[PDB]
RNA sequence: AGACUCUGGCAUGCUAUUCUUAGAGGGACAAGUGGCGUUCAG
């Protein structure tokens, strides 16, 4: 099966804004899916969680420098709101 | 700079480089 | 019993796949489905259609 | 033509090499330029072919001039150039690195011909291309995979320079320069490239930037060749170092810091898989890490799976020597329980755990794979044992099943055989899938075991059918597979016994049980291939066990179809074309039915006969099908359209289409007008890369801090080749997405 | 040669409930593994 465009769209904003309470396999990733977003289609729910954890999956073999100066601007946003 | 300016720029820069590296016949005979 | 097997039950599977044992053993075995099989094949169906 | 000694001599094709080099037309003429290096590097193809060194010696002028022709704007030349170094590194200079071995800085002969050529591709690597830079870094690749082991003390400077070029603001070559160190990294050895350039992530860190953080994907996705004794000397003590440091600042309330670290010593052991490709030194090196592993898999979850992975890793390309599968089986010895006791857990990755203990468990030895069957044996007859349990240790027995003599097969096989009659679907499985996996063996004790306990086994299969639950179908098929590659000629009664199960399987729930099914007809087609002198007469005797099928039940009926649709998809010319017609004829009274499944099969057994028989035999049954076509049913004609519109096309495609037109009525003739139109229509790992919302290339950019040197050999980093530079949120903050 | 909508296989979980019921909630998301792959889509 193919994945739809706002999965994807769902995901990058997901994976954008929320990057470190997700976690690595499909259950902790559909619980932060749960409390974070309302999501009342099960199977959106689903793909959205699976293309999020395949996200991650392919985010943390890539270099480090990306992913830590996202988490800093993840924490200066949070500590300026 | 700008994509003009900068490759004119390069291209002067280049041209410079080698006048100043720089400071006969063919040889059409293979054998000696 | 439904046709889709998907929906059906494992026993119910299981009496089917007895029956169809079964009816393979006697109908192997018959003389007249020695000589022309697909003859008395398109026959039986033949019959068993128009009887539809 | 590469012509020989008698034609073209060695000082001959020198003097014309170096008279050649006398034109170079003006810079960019671009139609004499190309075929100009082109005749170069096939006449320094001959001569390396008829006097190596002396092409070897001969080569870094034209390197240089390569090098002057790939600084022309013209692309063309571009692709000119790295074609013909690229073909000149392949051919001439690969196959010759192991004659002349390393390089030092004080080198004489072709060796110092290298350093040469090696020293023009360098400068070749300035700032005065900024057009050329893939190329420049495609030919860096290619010279690091064909001499990273003959040219390792020199190419330290260019990965300085390497790195220097991937710390620019702006790099559009990253993958290509990822590719490139990525072959260093390969052939020349993560050992001495770290000894280049360092690691700056050596415990503890002022920044969080790392400048060379991409060497540890570089070396996770590129190490086949290196050995495991300098990672065990390096990356075991760092290892400790970050985990504890990110312990410390995780309960110190610094998360971002320590998830920082957590993603490093994450990635970090992820080096291990590429370590453990072929190294050199795991009959001694392995030791090391035996204890490190089991804490890494005991009391490590996170590594565990590419701890695994690493493992399954060696076992496929690590058990090539005797020493090295030797000390694999050893500790393997010393694994074994930790393994059993991770996988039979309660929770959980049970997929590549399991997968790892089958493949960990194929290379070792017979008599500890019965000690634990033995083991296994009493934990599942043990009452006091979970249902999890039990499947565990049930799913360890299927991975211990193969890996045994004839003996304790037999008496594992003796103490299933009551379990197959039991009410629970999961233990009856197990049973079938091990005693699919005893009989998967076609050599050794598990084809010993199947001759000698075949009549027994064909019993006992024969008795457990009537009480076979559903998912047990799709191993239980197999297991019969793997009784009858190897069946002999007197089983003719068990295999019509089988052959009922298998049509009923033919539209089993599963389709893996499906596929089984049609495999295992194919299998029965190819048995009785080999029972009977006549291959027809045989292929008969094996129709008539099936045709009874379309007689009785609906779905029966349709199993039947669809076990005749996989026959004459598989044994489409040796049963004969009057018998493929009068099939036709039976499928379409089929077609005249009205259960869905039957005409659908019926459709599919109609679009098979008609892709195998010649048209010469169809066009004596169009009239015939084509009118049990027509008059169907209006709703059935509603409902697969798609199927009655592609026996039209292929019944247009494969004849005139006036008949086709004659024979149907005015819906089908707009339907055959549509298809009729139809036909005539016919005639890179960076994070915001992958989130990404899915004459030209000569342009610059400088940047203007510090005044530009042209002359600083870090100017290359102040210069550019590309540009520079919706849902709704609820009261609890929570976004909506539909 | 439907990348349309919906849904089913197993529930010894909840409701008047392991065997008959009828509403809701889980469960499948290609999830994982090995190859072919533009090294990412398939």
């Amino acid at each position: 099966r193919v994945r739809t465009k706002t999965v994807k769209k769902a995901a990058r904003v997901i994976i954008e804004k929320y990057y470190t309470r997700l976690g690595n396999d499909f259950h902790t990733n559909k619980r932060v899916c749960e409390e974070i977003a309302i999501i009342p289609s099960k199977k959106l729910r689903n793909k959205i969680a699976g293309y999020v954890t395949h996200l991650m999956k392919r985010i943390q073999r890539g270099p480090v420098r990306g992913i830590s100066i996202k988490l800093q601007e993840e924490e200066r946003e949070r500590r300026d709101n | 700079v700008g994509p003009r300016l900068s490759r004119r720029i390069l291209q002067q820069a280049r041209q410079q480089q080698e006048e100043l590296e720089a400071e006969r016949e063919r040889t059409t005979r293979l054998g000696p | 019993r439904p046709s889709e097997l998907s929906r059906m039950s494992a026993a119910q599977r299981q009496q089917l796949l007895e029956e169809e044992r079964t009816r393979f053993q006697e109908l192997l075995a018959s003389p007249a489905y020695r000589a022309s099989p697909l003859v008395a094949i398109g026959q039986t169906l033949a019959r068993q259609m128009q009887l539809e | 033509a590469r012509p020989g000694l008698s034609t073209l001599s060695a000082e001959l094709n020198a003097q014309i090499i170096t008279a050649l080099y006398d034109y170079v037309p003006s810079e960019n003429d671009l139609q004499p330029l190309l075929a100009w290096l082109k005749v170069m590097e096939k006449a320094h193809i001959n001569l390396v072919r008829l006097q190596w060194d002396l092409g070897l010696g001969h080569l870094p002028r034209f390197f240089g001039t390569a090098v002057t022709c790939l600084l022309s704007p013209h692309s063309q030349v571009l692709t000119a150039a790295t074609q013909s170094l690229k073909e000149i590194l392949k051919e001439c200079v690969a196959p010759h690195m192991a004659d002349i071995g390393s390089v030092t800085s004080s080198a004489s002969g072709p060796a110092q011909s290298v350093a040469k050529m090696f020293r023009a591709v360098e400068e070749g690597l300035t700032y005065k291309f900024h057009a050329a830079w893939s190329s420049v870094l495609q030919l860096l690749c290619v010279f690091f995979e064909a001499c990273g082991r003959q040219a390792h003390p020199v190419m330290r400077k260019c990965l300085q320079s390497l790195c220097d070029l991937r710390l620019s603001p702006h790099f559009p070559h990253t993958a290509a320069l990822d590719q490139a160190v990525g072959a260093a990294v390969t052939s020349m050895g993560p050992e001495v490239v770290l000894q280049a350039v360092p690691l700056e992530i050596d415990g503890s860190e002022e920044t969080l930037d790392f400048p060379r953080s991409w060497l540890l994907p570089v070396i996770r996705d590129h190490v086949q060749e290196t050995r495991l004794g300098f990672f065990t000397t390096y990356f075991l003590p760092l290892a400790n170092t970050l985990k504890s440091k990110a312990m410390d600042l995780a309960q110190a309330g610094s998360t971002v810091e320590s998830k920082i670290y957590d993603t490093l010593q994450w990635q970090m052991w992820t080096l291990l898989p590429g370590f453990c490709t072929r190294p050199t030194d795991v009959a001694i090196s392995f030791k090391g890490l035996a204890r490190t592993l089991g804490m890494a898999i005991s009391e490590r979850p996170d590594l565990r799976v590419t701890v695994c992975q690493a493992l399954r890793t060696l076992i496929t390309k690590g058990c090539q020597a005797e020493a090295d599968r030797a000390e694999v089986s050893r500790f393997a010895k010393n694994f074994l329980p930790i393994l059993f006791n991770l996988y039979g857990q309660p929770v959980a990755p049970r997929r590549a755990v399991l997968e790892t203990i089958r493949t960990y468990l194929t290379i070792t030895d017979t008599q500890l794979v019965n000690s634990l069957l033995e083991k296994a044996s009493e934990k599942v007859l043990d009452p006091a044992s979970s249902d999890f349990t039990r499947l565990s240790v049930l799913d360890l027995v299927v991975a211990l099943a193969p890996c045994a003599d004839e003996a304790a097969i037999s008496k594992l096989y003796s103490t299933i055989r009551p379990y197959l009659e039991s009410k629970a679907h999961g233990v009856q499985k197990k049973a079938y899938r091990v005693l699919e996996e005893v009989c998967a063996s076609p050599q050794g004790p598990g084809a010993l075991f199947v001759q000698s306990h075949l009549e027994d086994l064909k019993k006992t299969l024969l008795d457990s059918l009537r009480s076979t639950s559903s998912p047990a179908k799709r191993p239980r098929l197999k297991c019969l597979l793997h009784i009858v590659r190897k069946l002999s000629a007197e089983h003719k009664e068990f295999i019509t016994a089988l052959i009922p199960e298998v049509i009923l399987c033919t539209k089993e729930v599963s389709v893996g049980a499906r596929k089984n099914a049609f495999a295992l007809l194919v299998e029965m087609g190819h048995a009785f291939l080999r029972f009977g002198s006549n291959q027809e007469e045989a292929l008969q005797c094996y129709l008539v066990l099936i045709y009874p099928g379309l007689v009785g039940a609906v779905t029966m009926v349709s199993c039947s179809i669809l076990a005749l649709t996989h026959l004459l998809f598989e044994f489409k010319g040796l049963m004969g074309t009057s018998t493929v017609e009068q099939l036709l004829e039976n499928v379409c009274l089929l077609l005249a039915s009205r259960t869905r499944d039957v005409v659908k099969s019926a459709l599919g057994f109609i679009k098979v006969a008609v892709t195998v028989m010649d048209v010469a035999h169809l066009a004596k049954h169009v009239q015939l099908v084509m009118e049990a076509i027509g008059k169907l049913s209006d709703d059935m004609r509603r409902h697969f359209r798609m199927k009655l519109r592609n026996l039209f096309t292929k019944f247009i495609r494969k004849f005139g289409f006036e008949l086709v037109k004659r024979l149907l009525p005015e819906e089908y003739h707009r339907v055959l007008v549509n298809i009729r139109k139809a036909e005539a229509r016919a005639k890179g790992d960076s994070i915001e890369e992958i989130l990404a919302d899915s004459r030209q290339r000569s342009r610059a950019w400088l940047k203007e801090d510090e005044p530009l040197n042209f002359l600083d050999p870090k100017v290359a980093q102040r210069v550019l080749a590309t540009q520079p530079g919706g849902f709704k949120v609820s009261a609890d903050g929570r976004l909506i997405i539909r």
